[PDB]
């Protein structure tokens, strides 16, 4: 079953969107 | 085959037959027969699951070894590999795998993982 679980297991733009989500999270504590 | 057949014989449990039926293990005879047949049922279930494992593992091992041995072996070997590989995993093998996975796997695993591994083995093979 572990073998099977492992089987099912087997950038700049992102950095920008990620900072955006960071700010969103801060606010929540429109994407 | 022996498994489905033993299962049938068990579900149809009811001297030569009684002698050969106790020989690998009327009321005590019937009980002994239920015992031996359930024992063989378990042995078959175990050889079967062990099969499933051997197959799935061998698939993983071959996949990784081949990806490394053709995609990343700095050089005949990779070419002969593609050749003997399209040769060995002829459709007989793959259809056998899918036939089995339909025969037994649907009743023990929610995932026809063998189907997926077959797909990917083909996709790296072609």
């Amino acid at each position: 079953e572990q073998v099977k679980q492992r089987v099912l297991h087997t950038d700049n733009v992102e950095m920008a969107y990620a900072r955006q989500m960071y700010m969103y999270n801060e606010k929540v504590v429109s994407l | 085959d022996i498994h489905r057949q033993s299962v049938g014989k068990l579900q149809n449990v009811e001297p030569d037959e009684i002698k050969e039926l106790c020989q690998s293990e009327t009321t005590q005879k019937y009980g002994l027969a239920r015992r031996r047949l359930v024992k063989l049922i378990n042995s078959r279930a175990k050889l079967l699951s062990l099969c499933s494992y051997i197959i799935e593992t061998c698939l993983y091992i071959l996949w990784r070894h081949l990806e490394y041995y053709l995609l990343h072996c700095t050089t005949q070997d990779v070419d002969t590999l593609l050749r003997e590989g399209a040769n060995s995993f002829g459709e007989s093998l793959q259809k056998r795998l899918l036939d089995i996975e339909s025969l037994y796997c649907k009743v023990r695993s929610r995932h026809s993982f063998i189907q997926a591994l077959v797909r990917r083995i083909r996709g790296l093979l072609r």
